RNA sequence: UUGACCUCAAAUCAGGUAGGAGUACCCGCUGAACUUAAGCAUAUCAAUAAGCGGAGGAAAAGAAACCAACCGGGAUUGCCUUAGUAACGGCGAGUGAAGCGGCAAAAGCUCAAAUUUGAAAUCUGGUACCUUCGGUGCCCGAGUUGUAAUUUGGAGAGGGCAACUUUGGGGCCGUUCCUUGUCUAUGUUCCUUGGAACAGGACGUCAUAGAGGGUGAGAAUCCCGUGUGGCGAGGAGUGCGGUUCUUUGUAAAGUGCCUUCGAAGAGUCGAGUUGUUUGGGAAUGCAGCUCUAAGUGGGUGGUAAAUUCCAUCUAAAGCUAAAUAUUGGCGAGAGACCGAUAGCGAACAAGUACAGUGAUGGAAAGAUGAAAAGAACUUUGAAAAGAGAGUGAAAAAGUACGU
RNA sequence: CACGGACCAAGGAGUCUAACGUCUAUGCGAGUGUUUGGGUGUAAAACCCAUACGCGUAAUGAAAGUGAACGUAGGUUGGGG
RNA sequence: GUCGAAUUUGGGUAUAGGGGCGAAAGACUAAUCGAACCAUCUAGUAGCUGGUUCCUGCCGAAGUUUCCCUCAGGAUAGCAG
RNA sequence: CGUGGAGGUCAGUGACGAAGCCUAGACCGUAAGGUCGGGUCGAACGGCCUCUAGUGCAGAUCUUGGUGGUAGUAGCAAAUAUUCAAAUGAGAACUUUGAAGACUGAAGUGGGGAAAGGUUCCACGUCAACAGCAGUUGGACGUGGGUUAGUCGAUCCUAAGA
RNA sequence: CUAUCUAGCGAAACCACAGCCAAGGGAACGGGCUUGGCAGAAUCAGCGGGGAAAGAAGACCCUGUUGAGCUUGACUCUAGU
RNA sequence: GUGGCCUAUCGAUCCUUUAGUCCCUCGGAAUUUGAGGCUAGAGGUGCCAGAAAAGUUACCACAGGGAUAACUGGCUUGUG
């Protein structure tokens, strides 16, 4: 239960804050959980999604398909996987928007800042 | 407009009264605010007791003169009899009122005793600043309460001199009523 | 806004209602009729050890409650959660559930 | 003199009790009018007090005392830098001077029950309905 | 002639300051009528709306020319009460306070009037330098038609005698407060339905976390958060918890006794009259005009006057936190409130479109689907489109779209 | 041969408040009223509390004022039980 | 009808609501004039006209008395629950 | 009896279809109403004990919105007037060209301006709506182009006046 | 030139429900009620007897303890003088 | 015998005034004026249960009224 006077349980306020969240805040909202292999290796539970991450789909009709993230569409609260698309009747192909909470990260894109984030969260 | 057997009513609502309606929705909120304000004031004033010592005085008017209550402050004479100056008394936690005067020995003696007991029950920290840490008592009124003075013993012997209390009251009224006319007749003779 | 919202109740009559409520907790038929699952509880009122006041963890508190016969009442609360049936859902009253034991 | 009511040709358009034009009196004294006009003339200053000097059949004469709140001899003086507070801007306009408080009826005792704490403030308190959560 | 003084001017002179906006609440001025009285003029509506001037985060009020008649109380403000009472009123309709008592909050004060007269001891500005919300030196100026020290009625001052008691001004480190960042649990394991499991069933885990929101349908355990704690970053205020640098100072303050004194506010109080206002009634306050004081005096003591007493304060000069107010502004938390003809006029490119010369007036209008996957291609027609095909869980969802 | 009504959908009119009369229910009872305020709290809830104040327990006079038992708190007639 | 004049007319300018302007009709003052238009006081008052939203059950009226600037309204007694 | 919302309870119903809507189909109640089947539909909702109100419509020349009969009806008749052929086009009484017949008749239906409007000017493309028939045309729709000053005006002066 | 007929285009007033009479009674002049006469789809151009036809909460008259313009030694006041 | 042989011959509140009682109050305490109360009359409301009140509208307004007049119709038939 809520114990702080600075936080609110109002449904109207929470939904408004979600749909008007700026770009920087939407990055935290678009977090994905790591795989059991990576969870044991790094010791952390979940991370914000990044463009060069390999993912596995664990929900929906695309379950079981892997790939690498091609775009993080923050405006639409979705990500796109390079090899997960849909063919139209005219022959063209369009990417399918997926929510990161329905994905599992299998390989991470590592740079100086990503490593610092893992260490900041208690990882190794 | 006037019908049936009903009392005459006087409800003063012929002005724009709805523009001046005050509902105390914040009764609970103000109680929290006052309690918060008292708590933060106690922490600000060190171990000081959050209130000043007050004297005991007789309430005016014949209706309320049977009781004693708390007055604004001790008189200059009461402070002097306690053995200190008015200026130092103010800085030590004692309220001083310069416009009240002493005419009753019972009230004067009681307030002198209150000042003496107060001085023996407080500790005054030196100006050097070592400041030993003592527990804060939040009230001086509770520490030094006001009690109604004793009046008579529980039981006593009956002493009747044969006079009548009703007769005494009647004669007292008669003397006051005719005092002016009796003096004029005596003076004219 | 100056409609009357709160109601005065005599202090003594208020304590009369409280005392009647306490005495009603000792009647098994009344407790069962109120929807509580106390069918196989040995004795009403149920009195437990004083060391219950020193339990720090939810896990051991639940185990203690189940060990004295309150397991069925706990399961009633969990399985009774429902969505509210009107406009109160978007007025911060979205879910309803039954009442469990009072400790 | 008096304050003639500024209505066209003396017509008031109302009930007879409000039909008077000539024998009406201004509620503020002529001394108050003197301070206010001086205050507008020198708006960079603060009015402190004023006093009577002379009078003829047509005019009354007054001298008004003014203090400059910007001058360093005032701002650095402990006995007078209270006037530099923004709460004291245009004291004469709000009747906060000595003559203003007299016309406002700001005095102690039973003779000033209507105006002791402010006439309009007192009227609001006496004409307010007070309702509590648990109705008395 | 020359040099001052007084008064009055000038300068794109050196440095400053005022205006306008907002106005919920606050301090004043000015000021109605509809209405009620079953008509109506006094009255009532109302010392209200409209109009005008002036402030702040509160304003205003405030340390008694008070209340009282008691064994007296003791600045102001607010709440409970006094009380629909005393009183006012074509004594009709109606109107209507205050002292005491309980409580919230508590805080006190300073000028004028005295010869520093063995020393204007005071201050703006300029300039140079410096530890720059200021300091020091020097030089003009202000000022004796009175700038400092000293004293505000509770007192207090000038002399004489005898005594002890107590310090001031800065650094730095922490604390208090506010503005912020970061870290800190537990399943997406099997079966069925479905386009989608967040549904049902079985078996587990965490819980000081089963508030709330999101994610393809009701998700504590998928994501953000929630609960409990830890670790940082930047400022304000000297409130104070420790340390450290300066002796301020033949400085300052308090207390006993003797003696001599003890300055206290004027066209003001008060009085007559006129108008207005008040519960204030031979007149409550305010204002105009006329008259105009006193110093053992003066004001008040709710019925006018003469005479004699008593009680109580000290006007005509000034400052001051908290308890109180707040349909405005900024930041938050909520509801037995409304659910698109409701709720603000406005859930939308709403004070918008549009109307009026102008002041002003002022709408209508929310919902495809989880995802455009928004219908390739064939065929008829000049075309719009039609008929097939196709997408979708559903075209009995086709941008004239939920039902 | 009086007035409103061409048709349909949605909206559309004895409410709340201050002070009171009668009646009824409830608590306590010569008393009664915790909620101005204080304490406390799982925090606009619940729980606890001092002093006052309101009404009642005395009336009657314009007022100064005075103030309710000769008696099984009376006698007589009718009265349920 | 009148048509060289007390003529007709453009533009500039002045007069503003109990006010203006009028060779005078109570005419004209932005389709508004025996007192313009706009907003507010204002949800102004009405003894007068209209309307006033579900069912069943039981009881069931009055247009009469007295007073009122009372005669289309009230008070009062009666009838009713 | 029925409606919006609130406390409690039925460990109530539901994507294997909740609510709503349609149904000369069935059942219960004197009635207010309640219940069931079928169709349509897609996400919430009900019974009982109590609490609460912005709680029930046929009317108010009621409010807002929508829709009829009238009715393919009244009517689309002032300003003398049109006709033939070709071109263009899916389509021509109305567009373009040619020919013919007419009118305004210089106080004009001609040629320029002051106010006022504001791109209506010009070209190309182009016809859903608008031009009370029509339309290939247009002051319509879409996309672009266009207003050149020492001498013309403003600017300067003063008028009633402000 | 309309009306009239055709192609195209296409409103409004008004509307309780409607539309054959005689007498009767009736709110004292019925389309409906009572008794009789009667009575056969769908229609076009005309027509002004009726629908007490439509257009407006009668401007006349009275009532209201509703107004306004104007007048006067009505009651009560007022600018100016 | 508590006015006229009997049945009519008359008047609230507020205010003023008179008589009576010389009584009660002016609220810090007294004396004397003055004022205010208690009881009983008078000054009057004839619209007589008791507002203080001139006209006009043919420039007109509003709420209503067939409770109510100016046409027909209906009843009546004095009059014709
Ligand atoms: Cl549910
Ligand atoms: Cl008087
Ligand atoms: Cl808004
Ligand atoms: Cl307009
Ligand atoms: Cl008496
Ligand atoms: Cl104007
Ligand atoms: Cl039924
Ligand atoms: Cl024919
Ligand atoms: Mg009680
Ligand atoms: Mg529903
Ligand atoms: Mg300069
Ligand atoms: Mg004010
Ligand atoms: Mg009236
Ligand atoms: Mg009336
Ligand atoms: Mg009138
Ligand atoms: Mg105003
Ligand atoms: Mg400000
Ligand atoms: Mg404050
Ligand atoms: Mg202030
Ligand atoms: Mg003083
Ligand atoms: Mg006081
Ligand atoms: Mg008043
Ligand atoms: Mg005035
Ligand atoms: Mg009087
Ligand atoms: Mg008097
Ligand atoms: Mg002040
Ligand atoms: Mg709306
Ligand atoms: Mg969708
Ligand atoms: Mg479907
Ligand atoms: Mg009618
Ligand atoms: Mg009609
Ligand atoms: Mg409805
Ligand atoms: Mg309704
Ligand atoms: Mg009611
Ligand atoms: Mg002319
Ligand atoms: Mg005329
Ligand atoms: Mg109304
Ligand atoms: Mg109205
Ligand atoms: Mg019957
Ligand atoms: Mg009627
Ligand atoms: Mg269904
Ligand atoms: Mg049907
Ligand atoms: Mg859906
Ligand atoms: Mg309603
Ligand atoms: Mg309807
Ligand atoms: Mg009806
Ligand atoms: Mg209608
Ligand atoms: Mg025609
Ligand atoms: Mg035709
Ligand atoms: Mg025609
Ligand atoms: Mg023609
Ligand atoms: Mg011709
Ligand atoms: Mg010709
Ligand atoms: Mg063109
Ligand atoms: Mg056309
Ligand atoms: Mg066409
Ligand atoms: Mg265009
Ligand atoms: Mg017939
Ligand atoms: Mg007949
Ligand atoms: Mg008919
Ligand atoms: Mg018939
Ligand atoms: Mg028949
Ligand atoms: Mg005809
Ligand atoms: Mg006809
Ligand atoms: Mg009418
Ligand atoms: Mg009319
Ligand atoms: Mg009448
Ligand atoms: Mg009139
Ligand atoms: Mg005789
Ligand atoms: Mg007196
Ligand atoms: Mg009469
Ligand atoms: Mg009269
Ligand atoms: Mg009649
Ligand atoms: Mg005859």
């Amino acid at each position: 239960a809520k114990q702080s006077l600075d936080v609110s349980s109002d449904r109207r306020k929470a939904r408004k804050a979600y749909f008007t969240a700026p770009s920087s805040q939407r990055r935290v909202l678009l977090s994905a959980p790591l795989s059991k292999e990576l969870r044991a290796q790094y010791g952390i539970k979940a991370l914000p999604i990044r463009r060069d991450d390999e993912v596995l789909v664990v929900r929906g009709s695309k379950k079981g398909q892997e790939g690498k993230i091609s775009s993080v569409y923050r405006l639409k609260f979705a990500v796109q996987v390079d090899k997960v698309t849909k063919e139209k009747v005219n022959g063209a192909s369009v990417p399918i928007n997926l929510h990161p909470s329905k994905l599992v990260i299998t390989k991470l894109h590592l740079d100086k800042d990503r490593k610092a984030l893992i260490q900041r969260k208690g990882g190794k | 407009a006037i019908s049936k057997n009903l009392p005459i009513l006087k409800n003063h609502f012929r002005k724009h009264w709805q523009e001046r309606v005050k509902v105390h929705f914040d009764q609970a909120g103000k109680k929290v605010s006052r309690r918060n304000a008292r708590a933060t004031r106690a922490a600000k004033i060190a171990p000081r007791p959050l209130d000043l010592l007050r004297p005991v005085v007789r309430a005016p008017t014949v209706k309320y003169n049977r009781k004693v209550r708390a007055g604004r402050g001790f008189t200059l004479a009461e402070v002097k009899a306690a053995g200190l100056t008015a200026a130092y008394a103010r800085t030590i936690g004692i309220a001083v009122d310069h416009r009240r005067q002493n005419r009753n020995q019972e009230i004067f003696d009681a307030n002198v005793q209150r000042l003496k007991e107060y001085q023996s029950k407080i500790i005054v920290f030196p100006r050097n600043g070592k400041a030993p840490e003592a527990e804060q008592v939040l009230s001086a009124a509770a520490t030094f309460p006001i009690a109604q003075p004793a009046t008579d013993v529980e039981a006593r012997a009956v002493q009747d001199n044969g006079e009548s209390a009703f007769r005494t009251l009647r004669l007292a009224r008669s003397e006051k009523k005719f005092r002016g006319i009796r003096e004029k007749r005596a003076r004219e003779k | 806004t100056w409609r009357k919202w709160n109601v005065k109740v005599n202090h003594n009559e208020k304590r009369y209602a409280t005392a009647s409520a306490i005495a009603a907790t000792a009647v098994a038929s009344l407790v069962l009729a109120r929807g509580h699952r106390v069918e196989k509880i040995p004795e009403i009122p149920l009195v437990v050890s004083t060391d219950l006041e020193s339990i720090q963890k939810t896990k051991e508190a639940v185990a203690a409650l189940k060990a004295v016969g309150a397991h069925s009442d706990l399961l009633k609360v969990l399985k009774s959660k429902k969505l509210r049936a009107g406009k109160g859902k978007y007025r911060n009253r979205r879910w309803t559930q039954r009442r469990g034991p009072l400790v | 003199g008096n304050r003639k009511r500024p209505v066209p040709k003396g017509a008031t358009y109302g009930k007879p009790t409000n039909q008077g034009v000539n024998e009406l009196k201004y509620q503020r004294s002529l001394r108050a009018t003197a301070e206010e006009r001086v205050g507008r003339r020198a708006a960079n200053l603060r009015v402190l007090n004023s006093y009577w000097v002379n009078q003829d059949s047509t005019y009354k004469y007054f001298e008004v005392i003014l203090v400059d709140p910007q001058h360093k001899a005032i701002r650095r003086d402990a006995r007078y830098n209270w006037i530099c507070d923004p709460v004291h801007k245009h004291r004469e306009a709000r009747g906060l001077t000595a003559t203003g408080k007299k016309s406002r009826g700001i005095n102690k005792g039973h003779k000033f029950n209507n105006t002791k704490a402010g006439r309009r403030k007192t009227w609001k308190r006496q004409n307010t309905l007070s309702l509590w959560r648990y109705r008395k």
